[PDB]
RNA sequence: GCUUUACUGCAGGCUGUCGCUGAG
RNA sequence: GCACGGAGGCGAAGAACCAUGGAUUUCCGAAUGAGAAUCUCUAACAAUUGCUUCGCGCAAUGAGGAACCCCGAGAACUGAAACAUCUCAGUAUCGGGAGGAACAGAAAACGCAAUGUGAUGUCGUUAGUAACCGCGAGUGAACGCGAUACAGCCCAAACC
């Protein structure tokens, strides 16, 4: 959502990684949040988190990183 | 690829560890050595970790056990999440 | 070794290979055994060589006795391809057949002779 | 005239005369101690194997291997038997030993297919077969218009269904008349009667 | 008796297996784990 | 000594396990063979035609 | 299931012969 | 998703859903570096082969599949109102293997004997005929004919 494939694509190999790695500390965090029973989700976030991630995979494969 | 920390394990126990000796505890992957989890740690909450004990869980998962350097505040470290 | 009922002195092998490699320039040679055996057949083998490192000896075992009712002459070589190699060919071969001879009919003529008298 | 194999052919319709008699003396001393299957760099009778189909050419391979003379190794029965099954010493097996001959050196080389096999002599208890196999995956053969019909995948494991030479001969498909009924078109949509 | 690695996990799995269906899950479907099992009634497999 | 409920008391010995190949508890730890799949015997799987009915 | 000089066969043992197998 | 809750979210940046193609695709598993009840130990086509730059460099095999198919191994209850040959039956079951179908196949054929037919399967028939058989019980074709579909070729050798 937030985040759209033409965003991605037009981000550089470098940019993507970045995005990556930030993606991850964001669920990482909302996982914490979670696991310590935290209340102010938003379940529909930890679950964009993660096809969000999986774009950006798809993406670095399709264009050689 | 898997990632070697999965989330704060966040429980009574774990929080008199964190107060009381500078341990952080947490879920990780069952393939991690101590090694992998002590750098991870590192890497992660940039800390000085001391020294890990790792438990395979009757939950299938695996708990490892990561003291802080007394330069580091694992109370300090836990609040930011 | 089972058609092999005398034994030609290195020297003299030499000369007949020397003549064998003379005779591809000057004069006619059939290679292989097949050919070989056709010439002995149709008379116009002079002399005819032969392995001794053949294996299986049956492709040429009957070379001897044939040539024998035959007139035609004929000397055995310890190395195959060495007669391969003096026939001309990169590769090696079992027989040969000097289909007349080429500048060395004599030296040729007098190796059968040579051979003849090892009886 | 006379082609020089018609000699090695000739040799060979009394394997104990001559010659060949004496070799074959020679030689099954050696054979008595190789092993069951062993590749050989030429074929002990040019004639035969050219004739059944080989040719000196990359793909192309030859093997002797060694079977036990006699009838059946049977084990007697260990329940009850009416006596016209009760046989152990006088039943022989179904499959001739040159068909056995061509099994095991195909197993032996489990990338390469049979292509035909001859025999080459027998002691007292030992009887030897020269099988010519073919790797159908080596182009030079998958380029040869006499044997690319063997690289098929139709064809994976021939002797093991016997389509093979002698495979067709023991399964009784020589004859196209009388006699093949319970034969063709197969041993057993024919109910096995043959 | 001494259990290995993987049979560890397994036996975590049986004991997750062991839990009842949620409550929201009744509601949801508008209305049973036929795979409960007693450590002492039962019998695990291995 | 009764070969009945007195002689079940010694059965404390593992055998049939679960196996890595097919999943059923039938690998012998003992003999390191499934006696449902054959693994550890056999590289095909185990098979026969007797388990149906001979026209099925 | 068992027995035996029941009927009929089948392993096994002994023995002749052929092949392996040749020289005087 | 089945699955009708609670909370929250996605969709006109055209989501859901469907088709095709692609990405990802843990461990065990023919399981192949070695070992192991799905884990572990210190680069791996293990094993067997073909080719070979003789180096795992290039390749092959392995296992699965509802039955069908082909090649081997091969019972007994039963029937004969007992039973031995016979029968059940080349069945059940076992070993090996192929394909999308297998197998067979262009006559050392047939032999309505002919001045005739013309590769091979299969279907109908020939026929419960010929043939077998304690000539008991039982067993049991083929040529031909009418159909279906049709297709005919390559080596070895001679001579080079
Ligand atoms: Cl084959
Ligand atoms: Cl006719
Ligand atoms: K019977
Ligand atoms: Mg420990
Ligand atoms: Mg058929
Ligand atoms: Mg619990
Ligand atoms: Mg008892
Ligand atoms: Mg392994
Ligand atoms: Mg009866
Ligand atoms: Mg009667
Ligand atoms: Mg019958
Ligand atoms: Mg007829
Ligand atoms: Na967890
Ligand atoms: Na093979
Ligand atoms: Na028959
Ligand atoms: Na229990
Ligand atoms: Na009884
Ligand atoms: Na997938
Ligand atoms: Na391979
Ligand atoms: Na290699
Ligand atoms: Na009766
Ligand atoms: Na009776
Ligand atoms: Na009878
Ligand atoms: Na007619």
């Amino acid at each position: 959502t937030v985040l759209h494939v033409q965003e991605i694509r037009d981000m550089t190999p470098a940019e993507r990684e970045a995005e990556l790695d930030d993606l991850k500390t964001e669920l990482l965090n909302a996982r914490a949040v979670q696991a310590a029973g935290g209340a102010p989700e938003n379940p529909g976030r930890i679950k964009e988190l993660r096809k969000a991630i999986a774009r950006i995979k798809t993406i670095q494969g399709e264009e050689g990183d | 690829s898997w990632d070697v920390i999965k989330h704060p394990h966040v429980t009574e126990k774990a929080m008199n560890d964190m107060d009381f000796q500078n341990k952080l505890q947490f879920a990780v992957d069952d393939r991690a050595s101590k090694g992998e989890v002590a750098d991870a740690v590192e890497e992660q909450y940039d800390v000085t970790v001391e020294q890990v004990n790792t438990q395979n869980t009757m939950d299938g998962e695996k708990k490892a056990v990561v003291r802080l350097s007394e330069d580091d505040d694992a109370q300090e470290v836990a609040s930011r999440i | 070794p089972v058609y092999v009922d005398f034994d030609v002195p290195a020297d003299l092998e030499d000369d007949a290979l020397e003549a064998l490699e003379v005779a591809r320039d000057t004069g006619a040679v059939k290679k292989g055994t097949n050919e070989t055996t056709k010439s002995i057949e149709r008379g116009s083998a002079e002399l005819v060589f032969v392995a001794e490192d053949v294996q299986p000896e049956e492709i040429v075992m009957h070379i001897p006795e044939l040539a024998d009712e035959k007139g035609v002459p004929f000397i055995f070589v310890e190395q195959q391809d060495d007669l391969g190699h003096a026939a001309g060919l990169e590769v090696g071969s079992a027989a040969a057949a000097v289909t007349d001879a080429g500048a060395a009919a004599t030296v040729l003529e007098e190796i059968a002779d040579k051979v003849e008298e090892l009886r | 005239a006379r082609s020089a194999y018609s000699y090695i052919r000739e040799a060979w319709k009394r394997p104990k005369e001559g010659q060949i008699a004496e070799l074959m003396w020679h030689r099954m001393q050696e054979w008595r101690n190789e092993p069951a299957v062993v590749r050989i760099e030429r074929p002990t009778r040019l004639d035969r194997a050219r004739s059944l189909g080989y040719k000196a050419k990359q793909g192309i391979i030859v093997v002797r291997v060694a079977i036990r003379k006699g009838s059946s190794r049977r084990t007697r029965f260990n329940k009850g038997r009416r006596s016209k099954r009760m046989m152990v010493n006088r039943i022989t097996r179904k499959k001739n030993i040159q068909r056995i001959a061509e099994e095991r050196a195909n197993r032996k080389f489990p990338n390469l297919r049979v292509l035909n096999s001859y025999s080459v002599g027998e002691d007292g208890r030992h009887k030897w077969h020269e099988v010519i196999l073919i790797d159908p995956d080596h182009p030079a053969i998958k380029s040869d218009d006499q044997l690319s019909w063997i690289s098929r995948t139709r064809h994976r494991l021939r002797t093991f269904r016997g389509l093979t030479s002698a495979g067709r001969r023991c399964r009784g498909l020589r004859g196209q008349g009388k006699g093949s009924e319970k034969v063709r078109p197969s041993l057993r949509v024919n109910g096995a009667k043959a | 008796g001494k259990k290995s690695k993987a049979t560890k996990k397994r036996l975590a799995k049986l004991d997750n297996q062991n839990s009842r269906v949620p409550a929201w899950v009744m509601l949801k479907t508008d209305e049973r784990n036929h795979k409960r099992r007693h450590w002492r009634r039962n019998d695990t497999d291995e | 000594t009764g070969a009945g409920t007195p002689s079940q008391g010694k059965k404390n010995t593992t055998t049939h396990t679960k196996c890595r190949r097919c999943g059923e508890k039938s690998y012998h730890t003992k003999k390191k063979v499934c006696s449902s799949c054959g693994f550890g015997k056999s590289a095909k799987r185990r098979d026969y035609e007797w388990q149906s009915k001979a026209g099925e």
